[PDB]
């Protein structure tokens, strides 16, 4: 997994690619890496997938109840505190590495989350396994005042180094651009450089060609009337 | 314990489990009843862990015959073999789960069929012609595979299993002291006295 | 993996079957675990492949220097001993090793040895050996006589493999049967189990329990 | 000793034009010994289907733990669960179980009712859910499945085509695991039809 | 504790024609989730018409082909340039391999060519030397999404003739070079897909009467 | 079997139209200490070919005598030492290869990893990589230990397939090296500020550059970042 | 890691580097080890990142319920509720924490509380695995009643030579400056203290 | 291999030896004969390790029968019991030593006197009126301790034998397949057919 | 243990603690580290004393046998002999050595053998446990060219902070001053370095 963050003039970009993999294997070639806490609230999730997802929810859930109750808009600050206390609580076991971005009335923030419930604050920021080839880029290219575009190129393209460098990442990027006084902006499969190019052949059979026993009708419906 | 057959025939299920009982390096008991008639028409043999066996098959023959009492009514074999699965799946997940696996022969009334099920500890239950649990089958499932039809008599059933029994004493390194024969039909539960 | 040989009326039967495994992974459904060590001399092969295959074909290489030296064949207990005797050299090592070697000689008549990597070596009439041993010994023993046909003979055998491929998930694939007989060995072709079931099921009655 | 490996079996799901297709071996062992060559991996619960792989013990559980659940949510709702409804509740129920995990690979496969729209998900044994467009696997041989699927795959296909491609990517997989096999199953499901066909193969 | 065994991923695969032979894998050379090279080759003419390659640990595959290539120099000093036939070669590497039986090249190999009949041949090797000739082999990463494929369109197995259903078999016929190479492009396309170990390219070996020749296709290189 | 003790970090190059560069810092660490700040790890062959190399520094200095002795050894006898007859970067890099992988093979390894970077007689550029394992491979751009994970995608930009070898300068291979040796001292916490850098070129030959140094770093952003989270003085 | 406290004449400063690290990796080059408990009482952070951060975090609670209630708590017993913490739960944690304050009428004070969760009030305090390297220097270099300038170069000095030869050590050197005046924040960049 | 009974009467030495070889699961033979004529009055019957057993047994047979040639003389029992004792004794701090144990059962035609000697595979030598080797004893020397007398006939002997096979077929977990029975005497070595 | 060794303007100079420990047992608060392998080649032992000794006794033994064929060896030929003995039998012995000599053609060197076996030639170098402690002070206050007053006051002042930190070091400061003018031992009691 490849996820960055990163910061520019007016707001947070976060981005991801799209590969999740059991071993050597892949498992789903366009997975969703980015999930909504809150409208205005995503973060990036690497490790174990069912706990990024589960965690996000949860805190989702109770930031939207939170919000409710204080008439408010919600703050990245108290997602970054409702996820590391839930995460330092179960001592590591539940998998989560997050990168956590926003918008709120405070203003744009960009934070950094791992399992065993610590948090950091940053410019710009990567976690995963191609964390390493997106942190290359990152600390190649980052400046400060970034412009929304730059910022949205930047992020990409540390996603592609860990696309290309890093196994345990691949197929497409996914970005969310979070800016102040805006609507965030998801862009789902933002960039596709990894389209499989037409087969050889075409393995469609002659109808006929497996052998059958028996054949019958599946009653789905349900008790009938008369 | 070891040796626990099963084969449902045209009219009935027959259940063979051996008698021997081994601690160790002595064979204690050569004439163990390693079953427990849970109703008139609902047999179960069992084997695994010392204590928990036997424990568990009169904790099941328990609550059969409560169920029994309270409703004035005996439960179908499906749903007997049903309640102890779930037992079963309850217990592997348990502080000390029961290490037992065991073979239901009923006939129900209902329907007027035989049935067999064969459970083991973790809770797995499958409705066979024909199981066993252990080594057992390594010996037997080739002999049965090859003879059994669904339409033999109860003769020709327990013959077969005579097959069975005899080529187990033949390969089998430990010394099983020789099987206990039941069988489950419309008229209840009965013991095969020579065998 | 499932090999079987018995001594009878008209010889020896050597049944087989033809699955290779890495763990859950079929690697091979092919392979040929009769290794034909002359003309007269017939080695089965279970457990690993490797280790079956080069020391069985290194006893030919050895049976063939004891007749040129000797003038004479060599006889399937002389045979048998060198490889036991040559795998007890590397007992603890590693091998992995059950065979059964199979002839027909004037001063023996039909002689099987089961050879093991431990370094057993036993003399019988009937051996079963590998993962699926105990169900091709069930039919083997309910229905082997000393007066069988050559037919009969060859029958059994490939159907006591037939059953271990059945309920044994590392055998399968075929079935390559042998009969050897004093002039040598004679080779009765590969049956694959996908037809071979279908076949005997229908023909035979048995195998109820499977729906066709 | 692993769990998801002591049974053994496979479930594989396919997408095609206005139809979908859900298909499963029918082998249950105790590793080496095959027990039951009747054990189907597929159910269904109104017009949603789910197919479960690996811990037999377990797959029966869920089976009955599901049919307790869907049969509550229609009493209340008054209407039949949706494929996309039932995946959320697979996902949730299997992940209060993070830490004592049933040992499963399950596969959803249905159309919605409403908006016809064919839908297949997968799941991890804790949760994750794996939501193809084009194909779903899981069992023991998930491998070969992923092979044979990734080759012989092409979108849109009409039912009975689908029905040859899914059963020869199900067929060919099992014949390289030696935990799966013994019979199979195909489902071929289509808005208000499905067809159950038993598949003839190898029982080796 | 020092382990002196390694994983560089690659996945190969040969199938035997009528009279000729292709030997195929990929180039990406990897150890744990990083690429080493994305051209690094697997597949090595070895003379004498015989193509081979030994994939796995990568060292270990590098030197037995290099001491078979050497074996084939000493064979034609030793046997008056003699040409060692497929089948000679395959024995020989069986030698090789089960010399190190108690410290095994941890590797998977094959070999392709021509048989004595001019017939298309392949030999498959485990680690330790058992071997076998074959119509069909996938070795390495991707070998398990690969044969299932393979037995379905080359063997046409569990496939059937139309209107008889499952009585009548769908009939071996023989394929082209050219049907081969189709083949071969979409399992490791396919392979591309869901394995992580197996991409950036592809290069193919094709044996025949006439020689060996090289064919080069790009894979996807994430 | 032996565990390392004082060890060298990444050596990282990679080819250009004309030749080939390498460079790996000039620090001997011992464990998290940051012991030896004076250690060469580019050893020159003649003036065809650079020999870069991590992990152990007692089996580094080894090696090192193994290829000053082969030099020696290459003049016996040979009148055209320094013309026809010269090591080649290929020779020096195959003899590697060998002993690696045969102290790998009776279990008692070089524990390193190495770089052979040079010009050949026809003008090709060699590199070749190989390890303890004595695992071998070759690409456009090699790097070992934390370089792999991050000098190599910085490389692979310049130079991601053969046919970019041809359109890159040594100015822009150079400038992409000095770069990524940059971002390795941001990162990798058991690397130095000072490297070597060596250039082989097939027209200039042989350019070693001693006692450069990481410049034009970004650190000024660091003074606005407060806390962890919540703290905003 | 590299921390420490030192009090002087006017008051107490603390120092720490920037440098995170996931075995060789530097997972963060400017983090911020200095963080504030109460307005004029602040730690350093060595040991677990997770665990400091819960620790430090509980403490700020603590603390700011105290004030409510008590009004400004001192130096003394913040360092005791980090001690209940540490000691209490030494089993689960991997903390060293250095506790640094300013009262007016106690003036600067430092508390270290190592691994153990025992507490030891010292005139300065050296803490996280690139101390090691400093123990003579520092033991060497000290002064009781050092002016501001001289304890910057104290510790700037100090913290220079612990980064120079921890690997765990690096970035930036932080300090926050505690006295009667106000909270003063401090930076010194590679460039400026690598000649030293 | 399992159990190896010998016993010592007036005039003859008899040695009873299982007949079953156990491969894990499966019995493979029911006929096995577990021992070798070393001389033409001196029988060894073995069990310990498989391969070792067979491999040792025939290794000390070729020696004693070299002997025998060389000096046309047959070695006393003793002697032999000695010569394979140091075998052992030698083995035991080997590479990798033979796990065999052994009784030697002999008549010596000097003393006109049987002679039973058990060593076990540590070199460890005893001479015993009766002996055995693993859990053979366990059952048998409660028996033997009871009714043995020095000065028994052969027939007595073997009557006591069947007792003691029937104590370790009723108490022993595993199927052993009966015994073949040899008795040595000044005639030599004969085998009882019918046991 | 706490050595160290020193080239200065005439020479260079060796130093060392003299505690011997077994666990927290003092086996030999006496010890002398110093040892000659040469006339004027000497060097500092830590780690194993059997291993360092047996490597030094069969060193001296080397460079004797050296002498007598092809006259007086040089600093850096001792090192290589001590070099071989480590790099080759790094698997069984635990021997960090520091060899120090005086040629008059290349004055005072300094060479230092850590654990691997490896050599590194140095204006100076520390080791032993004790040396943790001391790289902050020794790298701020070395010169190059010092005289022998200052380069005695430098070696004393650093082991008297590694003995103070140290617990396996202690006792008195040994020292060998190796100059064209010959050699000369010195020898520094507890009262006089820990008052410094
Ligand atoms: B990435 O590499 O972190 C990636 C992104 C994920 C958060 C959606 N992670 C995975 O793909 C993980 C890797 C992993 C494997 C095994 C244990 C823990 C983590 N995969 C899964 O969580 C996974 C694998 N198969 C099915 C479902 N989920
Ligand atoms: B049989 O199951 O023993 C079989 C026969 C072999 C001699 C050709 N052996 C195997 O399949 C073994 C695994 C095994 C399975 C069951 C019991 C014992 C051993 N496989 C291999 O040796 C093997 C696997 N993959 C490649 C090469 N060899
Ligand atoms: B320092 O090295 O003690 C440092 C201080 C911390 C409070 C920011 N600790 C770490 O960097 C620790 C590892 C460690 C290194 C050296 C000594 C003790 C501990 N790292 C982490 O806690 C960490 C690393 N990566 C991600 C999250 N947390
Ligand atoms: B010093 O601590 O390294 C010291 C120097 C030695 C050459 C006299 N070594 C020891 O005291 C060692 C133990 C040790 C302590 C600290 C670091 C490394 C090793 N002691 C011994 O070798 C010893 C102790 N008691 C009896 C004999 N030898
Ligand atoms: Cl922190
Ligand atoms: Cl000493
Ligand atoms: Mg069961
Ligand atoms: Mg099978
Ligand atoms: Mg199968
Ligand atoms: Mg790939
Ligand atoms: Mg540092």
């Amino acid at each position: 997994t490849t996820i960055v963050g990163v910061k520019f003039n007016n707001g947070v970009v976060i981005a991801a690619d799209t590969r999740s993999t059991q071993g050597p294997i892949v498992a789903d070639k366009n997975c969703a890496k980015l999930h909504r806490i809150s409208p205005k609230i995503w973060c990036a999730g690497a490790g174990t997938a069912a706990d990024t997802e589960a965690v996000t929810q949860l805190i989702g859930s109770n930031i939207e109840l939170h919000s409710l109750y204080t008439s408010r808009e919600p703050r990245v600050v108290s997602a970054l505190q409702m996820l590391k206390q839930h995460l330092f609580k179960y001592q590591g076991h539940i998998g989560a590495y997050l990168i956590v971005a926003g918008v709120d009335p405070t203003g744009s923030h960009l934070f950094s989350i791992h399992a065993h419930g610590s948090t950091d604050v940053g410019y710009y920021l990567s976690l995963g396994s191609g964390s390493l080839a997106a942190m290359a880029v990152l600390e190649s290219h980052w400046k400060q005042d970034l412009t929304k575009e730059e910022a949205i190129k930047l992020a990409s393209d540390a996603i592609q180094a860990g696309i290309w460098n890093d196994l345990g990442s691949g197929s497409n990027v996914d970005v969310c651009v979070m800016e102040i006084g805006k609507d965030a902006e998801y862009l789902r499969n933002y960039l596709t450089p990894n389209v499989r190019e037409e087969k050889q052949k075409s393995y469609k059979f002659p109808r006929g060609t497996t052998a059958v026993l028996k054949e019958s009708i599946v009653n789905i419906c349900d008790i009938q009337e008369e | 314990m070891d040796i626990i057959l099963g084969i449902r025939v045209q009219d009935s299920v027959i259940l063979a489990s051996s008698k021997a009982v081994t601690r160790g390096i002595s064979v204690l008991k050569d004439s163990d009843d390693k079953t427990r008639q849970l109703s008139p028409h609902t047999l179960m043999s069992f084997a695994g862990e010392a204590g928990d066996t036997v424990q568990f098959a009169e904790y099941i023959q328990a609550n059969i015959q409560l169920y029994s009492i309270r409703e004035d009514y005996e439960l179908s074999p499906q749903a007997v073999s049903s309640f102890v699965r779930q037992e079963l799946a309850k217990s592997i997940r348990s502080r000390r789960p029961y290490q037992v696996n065991v073979l239901i022969g009923g006939y129900d009334k209902k329907k007027n069929k035989p049935e067999l099920y064969q459970i083991d500890y973790l809770g797995t239950k499958v409705e066979l012609p024909y199981g066993a649990h252990g080594y057992s089958g390594f010996y037997t499932f080739s002999l049965l595979d090859h003879h059994y039809r669904p339409d033999m008599t109860t003769e020709e059933g327990l013959d077969l299993l005579k097959l069975c029994v005899q080529e187990l004493e033949k390969r089998m390194p430990m010394d099983f002291k020789g099987v206990i024969v039941k069988i489950v039909d419309k008229d209840g539960i009965r013991q095969v006295d020579d065998f | 993996t499932t090999t079987l040989a018995f001594r009878f009326q008209g010889g020896i039967i050597v049944a087989v079957d033809s699955r290779a495994t890495a763990g859950n992974w079929v690697a091979s459904q092919t392979v040929k675990k009769v290794i034909e060590i002359n003309p007269f001399l017939l080695g089965t092969m279970a457990g690993g492949t490797a280790d079956c295959q080069f020391w069985e074909t290194w006893l030919g290489s050895q049976c063939r220097l004891h007749e040129l030296r000797e003038k004479e064949r060599i006889s399937v207990a002389a045979a048998s001993k060198i490889l036991s005797n040559l795998v007890y050299q590397y007992k603890g090592a590693g091998l992995s090793m059950g065979t059964m070697i199979c002839g027909y000689t004037r001063k023996e008549g039909p002689t099987i040895y089961y050879v093991d990597s431990d370094g057993t070596r036993l003399k019988g009439d009937i051996f079963c050996v590998g993962s699926g041993q105990t169900f091709a010994y069930g039919v083997l023993d309910s229905n082997y006589k000393w007066d069988l046909s050559v037919e009969d003979a060859l029958y059994l055998g490939k159907r006591s493999i037939l059953a271990a491929a059945h309920r044994d998930a590392y055998s399968g694939g075929s079935v390559n049967l042998y009969h050897v007989t004093e002039d040598g060995w004679i080779y009765h072709g590969n049956h694959d189990v996908g037809e071979l079931f279908w076949k005997v099921k229908e023909e035979e009655g048995s195998f109820n329990n499977v729906i066709g | 000793s692993d769990p998801s490996s002591i049974n053994g079996g496979i479930v594989v799901a396919m997408t095609g034009k206005d139809c979908v297709a859900i298909a499963c071996d029918l082998r249950l062992g105790s590793q080496s010994l095959g027990v039951s060559n009747k054990f189907e991996k597929i159910f269904h619960y109104g017009h949603v289907f789910l197919g479960i792989t690996g811990l037999a013990t377990d797959v029966t559980t869920l089976n009955e733990m599901f049919r307790y659940k869907t049969n509550l949510y229609k009493l209340k709702e008054e209407r039949a669960i949706e494929p996309e409804t039932f995946t959320q509740l697979v996902s949730s129920s299997l992940y209060e179980r993070r830490f004592g995990p049933y040992f499963v690979g399950p596969v959803v496969a249905g159309i919605n009712s409403k908006s016809g729209k064919p839908f297949i998900a997968g799941f991890d044994l804790i949760g994750c859910i794996d939501e193809a467009k084009d194909f779903i696997v899981s069992g023991t041989a998930s491998d070969q499945l992923f092979g044979m699927c990734e080759s012989l795959y092409e979108p849109n296909l009409e039912p009975e085509d689908l029905f040859e491609t899914i059963s020869q990517a199900l067929l060919n997989a099992a014949d390289r695991d030696a935990l799966s096999g013994w019979g199979a199953v195909v489902y071929i499901i289509k808005k208000d039809e499905v067809v159950k066909r038993y598949l003839k193969m190898r029982q080796d | 504790q020092f382990n002196p065994y390694g994983d560089n991923g690659g996945t190969i695969l040969g199938i035997a024609g009528e009279d000729f032979a292709v030997l195929a894998g990929d180039t990406r050379n990897i150890t744990d989730y990083s690429i080493n090279s994305r051209y690094e080759p697997k597949v090595f003419d070895c003379g004498d018409n015989i193509v081979m390659s030994a994939n796995g640990f990568a060292a270990d595959g590098d030197a037995l082909v290099k001491r078979f290539k050497n074996s084939v120099k000493w064979y034609h000093f030793d046997h008056n340039d003699k040409k060692l036939s497929i089948n000679s070669a395959a024995r020989n590497i069986q030698h090789l391999l089960y010399g190190k039986r108690f410290f095994p090249y941890y590797v998977h190999t094959i070999i392709a060519g021509l048989d004595e009949d001019g017939k298309g041949a392949v030999y498959s090797f485990d680690p330790v030397g058992s071997y076998e000739r074959e119509q069909c082999r996938a070795g390495g990463a991707a070998a398990s999404l690969i044969m299932p494929f393979l037995d379905n369109q080359v063997n046409f197995k569990n496939q059937y003739e139309p209107g008889t259903n499952g009585k009548v078999k769908k009939p071996l016929k023989y394929l082209s070079v050219e049907e081969v190479i189709k083949l071969v492009r979409d399992s490791f396309t396919s392979a591309t897909e869901r394995h992580i170990q197996v991409g950036d390219g592809l290069e193919i070996l094709i044996v025949t009467k006439d020689g060996v020749r090289k064919e080069f296709y790009e894979l996807k290189r994430d | 079997t032996q565990q390392p003790i004082v060890t060298g970090t990444s050596v990282i190059s990679m080819k250009y139209d004309n030749g080939v560069i390498i460079a790996a810092d000039n620090l001997g660490s011992y464990g998290s200490l940051l012991r030896f700040n004076g250690v060469e790890r580019l050893i020159p062959v003649g003036d065809n070919t650079v020999v870069g190399i991590s992990g152990d520094i007692s089996d580094m200095q080894h090696i090192e005598r193994l290829l000053k002795d082969l030099v020696t050894e290459n003049a016996y006898d040979n009148p055209l030492a320094d013309a026809e007859e010269a090591l080649e970067p290929s020779y020096i890099f195959e003899y590697l290869a060998t002993v690696m992988y045969q102290r790998r093979s009776k279990m008692n390894p070089l524990w390193n990893a190495i770089i052979v970077a040079g010009v050949q007689s026809n003008g090709d550029q060699f590199l070749r990589y190989v390890n303890l394992l004595g695992v071998t491979y070759s690409s456009p751009t090699l790097a070992t230990g934390f370089g792999a994970h991050m000098a190599n995608p910085l490389l692979r930009k310049v130079v991601d397939r053969e046919s970019d070898i041809p359109k890159t300068t040594v100015q822009v291979a150079e400038e992409a090296i000095v770069n990524a040796m940059r971002v390795l001292y941001y990162r990798d916490a058991r690397s130095s500020r000072n490297f070597s850098l060596a250039i082989i070129d097939k027209n200039t030959g042989l350019t070693f550059k001693k006692n450069l140094q990481v410049e034009n770093m970004k650190w000024d952003f660091a003074k606005d970042i407060k806390g962890y989270g919540t703290q905003k003085i | 890691t590299s921390i420490m406290a030192v009090t002087f004449k006017d008051g107490v400063i603390l120092g720490a580097d920037s440098r995170t690290t996931t075995g060789a990796y530097i997972a963060n080059r400017v983090t911020d080890k200095l963080t504030r408990v109460h307005d004029k009482i602040w730690c350093c952070r060595s040991g677990s990142a997770a665990d400091t951060q819960a620790i430090a975090d509980i403490v700020q609670y603590h603390l700011e319920l105290y004030t409510s209630q008590y009004g400004t708590p001192s130096t003394e017993t913040a360092a005791s509720v980090f001690k209940e913490l540490c000691y209490e739960n030494k089993d689960n944690l991997t903390a060293g924490i250095i506790v640094a304050g300013y009262d007016d009428k106690n003036k600067g004070e430092v508390y270290t509380i190592p691994l153990g969760g025992s507490v030891h009030k010292l005139p300065y305090a050296i803490a996280g695995s690139g101390s090691t390297f400093i123990y003579g220097y520092c033991d060497k270099n000290f002064r009781e009643n050092m002016s501001k300038e001289e304890t910057v170069d104290f510790i700037k000095h100090s913290l220079s030579q612990a980064i120079k030869w921890d690997g765990s050590s690096g970035g930036v050197i932080r300090m926050v400056v505690l006295t009667a005046a106000g909270v003063e924040r401090l930076i010194f960049y590679p460039d400026e203290y690598e000649q030293l």
